[PDB]
RNA sequence: ACACCAUGG
RNA sequence: CGGGAAACCAAAGUCUUUGGGUUCCGGGGGGAGUAUGGUUGCAAAGCUGAAACUUAAAGGAAUUGACGGAAGGGCACCACCAGGAGUGGAGCCUGCGGCUUAAUUUGACCAACACGGGAAACCUCACCCGGCCCGGACACGGACAGGAUUGACAGAUUGAUAGCUCUUUCUCGAUUCUGUGGGUGGUGGUGCAUGGCCGUUCUUAGUUGGUGGAGCGAUUUGUCUGGUUAAUUCCGAUAACGAACGAGACUCUGGCAUGCUAACUAGUUACGCGACCCCCGAGCGGUCGGCGUCCCCCAACUUCUUAGAGGGACAAGUGGCGUUCAGCCACCCGAGAUUGAGCAAUAACAGGUCUGUGAUGCCCUUAGAUGUCGGGGCUGCACGCGCGCUACACUGACUGGCUCAGCGUGUGCCUACCCUACGCCGGCAGGCGCGGGUAACCCGUUGAACCCCAUUCGUGAUGGGGAUCGGGGAUUGCAAUUAUUCCCCAUGAACGAGGAAUUCCCAGUAAGUGCGGGUCAUAAGCUUGCGUUGAUUAAGUCCCUGCCCUUUGUACACACCGCCCG
RNA sequence: CCUUUAACGAGGAUCCAUUGGAGGGCAAGUCUGGUCGCAGCAGCCGCGGUAAUUCCAGCUCCAAUAGCGUAUAUUAAAGUU
RNA sequence: AGCAGAGUGGCGCAGCGGAAGCGUGCUGGGCCCAUAACCCAGAGGUCGAUGGAUCGAAACCAUCCUCUGCUACCA
């Protein structure tokens, strides 16, 4: 959407992108729904939906909408907590459906 | 300007055949000097360097481009 | 002697 | 007077030099005038009235900006008015998005999109797919003169005649090679780490300090009520005085000199001429004349050409309007009474550029390279957008005839190529042969196009238009297929003046028209300059979009693209 | 126990001083590695998003010192009863 | 089963014989720094089916079918 912010950092887009794939102690996820406060509910692939918290580093400068592939990284001691790690775009959504990592519950 | 994936068969260069240094003449006698392969007849060569022995062929080294015999 | 004119990564 | 944070106040004064008498009442912002108890009232409601919890500020006065669907005065065809040509609609060219792909390299989103001189066949070249190379300084250590190390013929192998690798074994000679450190290169990353340059705010009139004055201070005056100007240009007024930058002045350019300087690398005239030609005139045809980029002059000159020095315009003269000041309008004289550009301030922007640089910090890679050769791409096509070229015909198309320019460039050092006359050959593009020019000398008197004068067409998507496609011929080059460019016969699409919107422009200007430079072995629908024909409409305003100055309001300051309530 | 006393009892490597901090308030480093809005720090203002003076450590330095830090009650600062 | 009304652009509809549009939805442009509002253009039709009259119809007539409202409600 424009404005008049030429400032900040002007242009992240690129034709090129690289998978990140899961580690330990780290899921993903699909979005089910938007709250408020930064807040958001979404759903691990496989059990729990584990509402999740879009950290500092996010905010603001990558969005994420409803229904959406992400890739959130669980808290050990709680567990219907996570923080919103990385975003995964339609293409590379598709890419880890291929490559069979997410049980293909949800589409794109 | 991306990295390198892993090859095939990559192997860099040959390893320089160690043959032995200079066995080119036998005596019949002390001062009888007989010679195995012929010197070339060349002209910018000093008629002191040798030739191949390699039968069905003839290849003397300094000429790298011309002169050889099929005999 | 006065039509409409809301919102902001 | 004095007080106060100040706004302001003869009381809000007589206050750290603190005490005339007395009642009510406040203690950071919310929760909250809420819950609960009491009391009053017919009801609505009044009076009294907490706490848990939460938070680093809420708030007051004034200052400087920015903003206002606030007011006053001005201003700009990147604003309008009156118009012109249009663009948006059509075909094609070119750039950007998307899609597709091994890859379709990438920057940039008024101030990106014919912009990066970015018209890419190789190269360029950063992308994709393969293949050689080291051009890895230097230090140390290791091996090494029956010897480190180099290069290569033949068959296999490979796009390849890369000894690349493999079989085989000649040749070179301390230059290498191995290992550890360390360098080196990079169109690799970051323009939000930078220099420099450029663009833009911002084409307008704006900016700043020294001493003095006001305020506790941020700050303010100087820098202005008013008139004037294109202008913070001047006149004046004056708690300011004297200054600096920008504007102006300045430089190039266009208009004028029958005055000066002086010219076969420029000309004129004259006749010396001489010659051709025609009577075209008197005449005979001769003499006199008429045409000449036909030939000469150690003829005379500088009008036309060239380029130097000076001159010339100053609102100077005259009439109105002006506090008779600064200045404005009109007119005579005149080549002209208002040519066009270059240069340009303080402060700033996370504007663009690491892909201009032997400018550059840090990070990455560095021999299985992100430092070279062959092949493909940057051009791929359901679609969205930008700058443009050609048209929609009779104010025209076609075929002949006629007659006029100006700004330029031209033989290259590495780098190998320049501009062409004239003869011949070919329908044409083009070929062969011989000359001139390093240039006011040759192409060249630059026979340019539109325009001018006559033919054929006749309102019919037609002889308008020239897309798309078939077949053939040339040139450049190492190589033309995905047609490089050019020529010839043929095929003959949309398009009958363009919806909502929107761009540029005041006089030799808009528009029509062709010509040079840039890139260029080949090549402009691009851009940068030049001439040629040459209008309609204005002499205004602040409505729309913005800009400048003053007063005013503000809960904004990341500055209205702000803040903020349920 | 102290005091008085014999005999042993020190070379600094042990007969080895700690507790807090080094942006400001507030005395003391823009030293070097690691992490990269995470971990954490921080009474308050505030530090951390790949060149951290504040985090984790090493070195150096500052404060009081056989003591120093923290939680709470309370007094002065409070002319904020 | 019956009465009445209707059958037209994806959807609601207008259309008293000289014959296809409106409002909404859909897609693309415009306007704006940008989004909504607003402006423009485009796409999409067996006018329910079958015959007949008429010089000619989507319209008039006849038969059938399909929706909706209301009673009938019916071995
Ligand atoms: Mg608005
Ligand atoms: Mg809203
Ligand atoms: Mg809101
Ligand atoms: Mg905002
Ligand atoms: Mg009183
Ligand atoms: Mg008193
Ligand atoms: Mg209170
Ligand atoms: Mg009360
Ligand atoms: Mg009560
Ligand atoms: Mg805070
Ligand atoms: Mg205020
Ligand atoms: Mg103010
Ligand atoms: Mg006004
Ligand atoms: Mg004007
Ligand atoms: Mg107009
Ligand atoms: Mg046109
Ligand atoms: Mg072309
Ligand atoms: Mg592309
Ligand atoms: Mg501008
Ligand atoms: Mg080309
Ligand atoms: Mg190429
Ligand atoms: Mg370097
Ligand atoms: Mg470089
Ligand atoms: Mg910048
Ligand atoms: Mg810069
Ligand atoms: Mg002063
Ligand atoms: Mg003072
Ligand atoms: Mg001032
Ligand atoms: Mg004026
Ligand atoms: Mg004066
Ligand atoms: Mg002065
Ligand atoms: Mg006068
Ligand atoms: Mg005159
Ligand atoms: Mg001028
Ligand atoms: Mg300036
Ligand atoms: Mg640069
Ligand atoms: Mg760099
Ligand atoms: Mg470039
Ligand atoms: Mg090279
Ligand atoms: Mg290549
Ligand atoms: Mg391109
Ligand atoms: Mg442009
Ligand atoms: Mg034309
Ligand atoms: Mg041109
Ligand atoms: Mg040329
Ligand atoms: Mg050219
Ligand atoms: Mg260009
Ligand atoms: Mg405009
Ligand atoms: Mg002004
Ligand atoms: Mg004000
Ligand atoms: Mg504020
Ligand atoms: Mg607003
Ligand atoms: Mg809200
Ligand atoms: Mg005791
Ligand atoms: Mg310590
Ligand atoms: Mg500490
Ligand atoms: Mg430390
Ligand atoms: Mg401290
Ligand atoms: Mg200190
Ligand atoms: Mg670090
Ligand atoms: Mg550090
Ligand atoms: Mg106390």
């Amino acid at each position: 959407g424009g404005k008049n912010r030429r400032r900040g950092k002007n242009e992240n887009e690129s034709e090129k992108r690289e998978l990140v794939f899961k580690e330990d102690g780290q899921e993903y996820a699909q979005v089910i729904k938007m709250l408020g406060n930064g807040r958001l509910e979404a759903m691990c692939f496989d059990g729990v939906k584990r509402l999740c918290h879009i950290r500092g580093k996010l905010r603001k400068k990558v969005w994420i909408n409803t229904s959406d592939i992400i890739l959130v990284g669980l808290r050990d001691y709680q567990d219907n907590k996570a923080d919103v790690i990385l975003k995964y775009n339609a293409d590379e959504a598709r890419s880890l459906k291929a490559y069979g990592e997410l049980p293909e519950h949800a589409k794109i | 300007k991306k990295s390198y994936t892993t090859p095939k068969k990559n192997k860099h260069k040959r390893k320089k055949v160690k043959l032995a240094v200079l066995k080119y003449y036998k005596v019949d006698e002390n001062g009888k000097i007989s010679r195995l392969r012929r010197e070339c007849p060349s002209d910018e060569c000093g008629a002191g360097v040798f030739m191949a022995s390699h039968f069905d062929r003839h290849y003397c080294g300094k000429c790298c481009l011309t002169y050889c015999f099929n005999k």
